[PDB]
RNA sequence: AAAAUUUUAGGAAUAGUUAAUAAUAAUUUAUAAUUUUGAUUAGAUUGUUUUGUUAAUGCUAUUAGAUGGGUGUGGAAAAAUAAAAAAAAUAAUUAAUAUAUAUCAAUAAUAAAUUAAAUUAAUCUAUUAGUCAGAAAUGGAUGCCAGCCGUUGCGGUAAUUUCUAUGCUUUUAAAUAU
RNA sequence: UAUGCAAAUAUAAAAUUAUAGUAAUUAUAAAUUAUAUUAAAAAGGUAUUGUUGCCCACCAAUUUUUAUAAUAAAAAUAACGUGCAGUAAUUAAUAUAUUUAUAAAAAUAUAUUUUUUUUUUUU
């Protein structure tokens, strides 16, 4: 078990993230492609901190804020959380 | 043919190890010993 | 000695490896020291320690204002007593004196 | 070992139960344990006539 | 009933035979540390906090726990803990007070053994008997002073060498060359 | 691995693992050894 | 009045201050006291019968409740909402029911599927997963893309690893995340 | 070439990297590799259908953590341009020391084989 990797978590399961960003990157080769990594904020003891997580989500309608759990490793290196809903 | 030449075999009036066996094959640390009944990893115990 | 011999674990090999080190592994360990002396030699590094001061703290000569090798980054503060003397020391160091024992020079000392 | 304790490594905690480890404590022989490093060569330079009022 | 599955529960208000009452106490929480501070200025000379702090004491691991026997409660048989403790003169600075250090004992239940730790303690001579350096016999009492809750009860051992050393105008012991240790370097020549 | 935990060559009697364990706090506990400070449990 | 048990990876000095005198001394007397056997500041933290895991010396939890004085009442300061303690005439015991609020607790999918409830019939209409490896597959798209990812890894026109449709698989309080 | 200063492999340790938050690991040794003057016979591989094999630093973009030193440090990384440092590898390599510098690195002083061996029991 890696317990770095959940940082931003703070001891916690599931987070409650807002929409900032959604850019797109390159996984390590041999996997071509582009991964979607949105860039996301959320506020804790009145810190406003920049969370960057792997869009795996669908969106419907346009909408704000998210539910970030962390997974196991995925084909992009640096990119710890993943997408759960949005709301 | 190479099961059959290296073939053991167990005196079974006691049924069950006495005393706690502490033996290593190559890197891998074994421990038998006695219990109520057959405790094991499926594998092993259908071995035993 | 003051200086670190290694940087990160250059003994790594599997146990009863008969020797400190691989080949391998000491070829990257070098390459990870040689670059952080190189480092350190062209950006002109000098540190000191004081007597009758905390000496783990080791003030940082070479970003004093005059000593200073960068003409724009903001150097350090030290005393203007302590910081005349430093300077000193630095300048009286360079050239060998008759009599004195014969100490390593380079150009970066300067 | 809880992960949360001393270092994000685990050998950190094993680190630190050394210091409180019952053979390894501090006494007359073994001295600044923590740090020992700091008060090297202190004294060297310090010149000190031992004390001697007998003759 | 903490004997039961989770599946295996029913009624969360009674023990039906009896056991155990039992509150579970949540210990797996994944609880973290928030880092406030710059690695470069932290705000203590001595030392610095960068992780979760284990926290209590007796609930402190390893376990240290207190220690009734140990060769002072092997001689002595305390009406209290801590009525009796024999020790060794440190010093007489103070009149008619005699600093005594004295030791104790820690049990490691984990690695099964014991240590020694030493304290301090202020005692009431009256007269002016002890010297530095005398092996003496120690006892609770009355509020003294701030610190003196101890008496010296009896002198086992008195220091023959000290008193005559005294005598003589000398002091009881040579002072101690080098005081406490400094991260300083001092130069001090001739 | 001149970096990583030792190990044992073989494993440990489980006997003795159970006979060093006597003075253990559990046993404590049960002996009485650790003074009742606080209320404890209701 | 005391004695024990006291945390921070990389460690330095602390201070209305010790002890004697005495109902003394904002200037009594003294070679004072705490500290490297780790102090004081500073971080975190509600302290010495409560938990979880385990065959087991261990590891891993345990809330909460005592925050200075200043007409000093009172046996004792515990004295400024927040009960669920009958409080100087037997208020009442045919009582345990309290409607819709809260705080931090308090484990409800209670024969989860065939013969019926020795009732008083009151609350509820209750579902997820997989489908390469390893129980279980075929069409159709897609073509290093889109996407899958517990993990080795998969995707290069034939993908049993993506998406979709349909079936099929499960040892039946769910998957997933921490 | 040991009168100033200078603790320091001879091991007390808990998966690799990393100034103790960065990436998800790393390190490793006997299989295999055609020419070294015997009356043809001894040999190495960081590759793995294996030298048209792999790899090394500087030199741009960006990503991310922070203890911001010419121009901060560290980690991900798949461009462009230099070369050819390493695999006994075109003056063998490895470690410490001192110097040097487009960049791997190079010169010297010591130890040493994770380099291949050449062998007078008084002539
Ligand atoms: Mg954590
Ligand atoms: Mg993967
Ligand atoms: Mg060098
Ligand atoms: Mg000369
Ligand atoms: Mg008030
Ligand atoms: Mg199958
Ligand atoms: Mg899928
Ligand atoms: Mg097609
Ligand atoms: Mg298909
Ligand atoms: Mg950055
Ligand atoms: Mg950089
Ligand atoms: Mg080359
Ligand atoms: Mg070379
Ligand atoms: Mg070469
Ligand atoms: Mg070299
Ligand atoms: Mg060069
Ligand atoms: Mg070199």
């Amino acid at each position: 078990l890696f317990f770095l990797r959940m940082w931003f978590l703070y001891g916690c399961c599931l987070r409650f993230v807002l929409f900032v960003l959604c850019y797109y990157m390159s996984p390590r080769l041999p996997s071509s492609g582009n991964r979607r990594v949105l860039y996301a904020v959320f506020y804790l003891y009145n810190f406003v901190w920049m969370l960057r997580c792997f869009f795996c989500c669908f969106i419907g309608l346009v909408m704000s804020l998210f539910i970030i759990e962390g997974g196991g490793f995925v084909d992009l290196p640096g990119v710890k959380y993943y997408t759960r809903i949005v709301s | 043919r190479e099961a059959f030449s290296n073939i053991i075999a167990v005196d079974l009036e006691q049924e069950g190890p006495m005393y706690p066996v502490r033996v290593n094959a190559d890197g891998v640390r074994v421990l038998l010993y006695p219990a109520r009944r057959i405790v094991a990893n499926f594998r092993v115990a259908d071995i035993l | 000695r003051w200086a670190a011999k290694f940087y990160g674990q250059v003994t790594f090999g599997p146990r009863n490896y008969p020797y400190p080190s691989s080949r391998w592994l000491a070829r990257r360990f070098q390459m990870k020291k040689h670059r952080i002396i190189k480092r350190f030699r062209f950006r002109r590094y000098k540190l000191a320690a004081v007597a009758n001061l905390p000496f783990a703290k080791m003030i940082r000569v070479g970003m004093l204002p005059e000593l200073k090798s960068s003409k724009t980054k903001r150097g350090d503060v030290v005393d203007p007593t302590l910081s005349g003397q430093l300077v000193s020391a630095v300048k009286n160091t360079g050239e060998k004196r008759k009599g004195q024992r014969t100490r390593p020079k380079s150009k970066y000392q300067v | 070992i809880a992960h949360w304790y001393c270092g994000h490594k685990f050998r950190h905690r094993f680190m630190r139960d050394k210091r409180f480890h019952p053979s390894l404590q501090a006494s007359h022989d073994a001295r600044n344990r923590f740090s020992k490093r700091r008060h090297f060569k202190t004294n060297r330079w310090n010149y000190q006539q031992a004390y001697r009022d007998m003759p | 009933p903490w004997w039961n599955f989770q599946t295996e529960h029913r009624q969360r208000c009674v023990l039906m035979y009896g056991g155990a009452r039992t509150k579970n106490t949540h210990n797996a929480n994944h609880r973290v540390f928030i880092k406030k501070y710059k690695r470069n200025a932290f705000p203590n000379r001595t030392r610095h906090h960068w992780a979760v702090s284990m926290t209590g004491v007796l609930s402190q691991r390893p376990r240290r726990m207190p220690w009734p026997y140990d060769l002072t409660s092997l001689i002595f048989n305390q009406p209290r803990q801590g009525s009796d403790k024999i020790g060794y003169v440190v010093g007489t600075s103070m009149l008619k007070t005699a600093v005594v250090a004295t030791n104790h004992m820690v049990y490691y239940p984990k690695f099964n053994q014991r240590v020694s730790r030493t304290k301090r303690f202020f005692a009431h001579d009256e007269d002016l008997a002890c010297v530095e350096g005398d092996l003496v016999h120690i006892k609770q009492c009355r509020k003294i002073s701030k610190y003196k809750h101890y008496y010296v009860f009896s002198i086992l051992e008195p220091n023959v060498e000290g008193r005559e050393r005294l005598k003589l105008g000398l002091k009881a012991v040579p002072p101690p060359l080098f005081g406490y240790p400094v991260s300083r370097r001092i130069v001090k020549l001739n | 691995h001149r970096s990583g935990k030792a190990r044992a060559f073989v494993f440990r009697d489980p006997s003795l693992r159970m006979m060093r364990a006597g003075s253990g706090y559990q046993q404590l506990r049960r002996m009485g050894m650790p003074m009742q400070v606080g209320m404890g449990w209701r």
